Formats: structure tokens, sequence, C-alpha cells
């Protein structure tokens, strides 16, 4: 790469290394290749959401002509949140788009999807389908991203209730992910997301 | 000639065009008057949002017609 985006990159590599978030398990990141233009990230859920106890890791690809084009980032860990995509982990996020600046870094980048995790914008959506149960019902969002925490990013056990669905469906003989999925993407009307299984 | 595009905040905008201005050239003379950025610009005429590459001739706007302006983009 050009000289200026790795000196970014290293020293923006190394800032996390050291930041006091780091320090609390906050934020990580970590090597990919050894040219330093793919990094994994990784991200705690914020307290007092729905994330909280999970960890998110992150893909992180750093352009040619970084600073001044922001990473291309994108969730590996499944979330369910109104501006990640729940099926592939893109981003809607202006920082990562039309409002980067080449002053910010990759610590500011996790930060700020840290942020975006604790405070979701559902009238700019990635996913329509989330923001639209994000809004119409708060307490179905709240305990369906508790249970996506749960069962993807190691948070701690998920509400009953909703276990209760999960398992009358995997009774049925259907796969646990995929009754999940449907569970979710149907805001928990089981004879819809039965008939969504039926369809697989 | 003549043209109004009303807003949120009841106050009109008046705008002086020609028919064969275009629809971005209309959201430029809004930037002008009122500091909108075009991109944030949505115009709605008989009922429907006009696109930019066409002009007010096209849209049948004559004068003194009212054009409607619904503000956001943001679209991050």
């Amino acid at each position: 790469m050009a000289n200026i985006a790795v000196q970014r990159i290293k020293r923006e590599f190394k800032e996390v290394l050291k930041s006091e978030e780091t320090s609390k398990n906050q934020i990580k990141v970590d090597l990919v290749d050894e040219n330093f233009t793919e990094l994994r990230g990784e991200i705690a859920g914020p307290p007092d959401t729905p994330y909280e106890g999970g960890r998110y890791q992150l893909e992180i690809k750093i352009p040619e002509t970084y600073p001044f084009n922001p990473p291309k980032v994108r969730f590996i860990t499944k979330i369910w949140h109104p501006n990640i995509s729940s099926v592939t982990g893109a981003i809607k996020l202006d920082i990562l788009a039309d409002q980067w600046a080449a002053a910010m870094t990759l610590r500011t980048v996790l930060l700020s999807l840290q942020a975006l995790l604790a405070a979701a914008e559902p009238d700019d959506p990635q996913d329509a389908v989330v923001a639209n149960q994000y809004k119409q019902n708060p307490e179905m969002f709240k305990q369906t991203a508790r249970l996506w925490a749960h069962v993807y990013a190691g948070a701690p056990v998920s509400s009953p209730e909703y276990t209760k669905k999960i398992e009358n469906l995997c009774a049925m003989g259907f796969d646990r992910n995929a009754v999940i999925v449907a569970l979710s993407s149907k805001s928990w009307d089981v004879e819809t997301a039965t008939e969504l299984l039926l369809s697989n | 000639m003549q043209i109004f595009v009303k807003t949120l905040t009841g106050k009109t905008i008046t705008l002086e065009v020609e028919p064969s201005d275009t629809i971005e050239n209309v959201k430029a003379k809004i930037q002008d008057k009122e500091g909108i950025p075009p991109d944030q610009q949505r115009l709605i005429f008989a009922g429907k949002q006009l696109e930019d590459g066409r002009t007010l001739s096209d849209y049948n706007i004559q004068k003194e017609s009212t054009l409607h302006l619904v503000l956001r983009l943001r679209g991050g």
C-alpha cells in the first residue's frame, strides 16, 4: 500500500491496542494478512442494551485510498438491529459512507459502531423487517435482539416465553437456527413462521 | 414566470423560473434562496414526485403553479 495508508493503519492499530477501551475489553482489533489490508475487529455489546454481554466480530477491509475513504466494515457475528442486515451483516452508518472524514481512525469507527448498537436509527434502515419490528413493537424487538445476542454472540440466556415457541417448532423437526430466523422474521407468529419453514 | 413552493413551516418560497427549467434547476434555485441542499429536496406536483432531469413544461407546470417541498434525505 501507499506509505500514507501504511503509516496510518500502523499508528491506528497500535492506538487501539494501547487504548483504555481495549483494556476494559470494549473493543479489539487483530491482523489477518500481512499488508494490513484486512483486519478483524471485535466490540462488546454496550451496557443497558439487548446486546449486553455479547461480543461481535467485524470484518474490516482497508481501501488503497485510506485515509481518504472509509474502511469497509461488515458484521461477521449475526445481530438483530435496524441498521445492520440480519442476513449479511452489512452496515448502514454515515461515517462508513458520505460522512467519513480523514481524521477518523479504527478506534473511532469501532466506538461509533458500539454507539450505533446502543442508539438505532430505524428511519434509515439497513434491514426493513428489523426496523419495522423496532418501531411497531419495541418490546418484541428488545427480546428478539436479546435472543440473537444469546444465540450468536455469547450473551446470557434470553427470555423463556420466546424459547417456548422455538421448542414448539423444533419439536416439528425443523432446524433450530432456521426456526429462530423464521420466528424472528415473522414477529413470532407461529403460523406464518411454520408456513415459511414448510416452504424452505 | 413565477411559481410557488409550499413548505412544512407555512412559509412559501417564490421562484422565478422558465418552462424549460429542469427540476434539478428548480432545486438549485431553492438552495440559493433558502440554503437547502438539493439532495434533501423532494418536489411534489399533481400528487407525484418530479424527477430531476425533466422540465417544468413536461409536467404542465405553468405560471403561478404551486409545488410542494418535502424536506428529507440524510440517508446515512
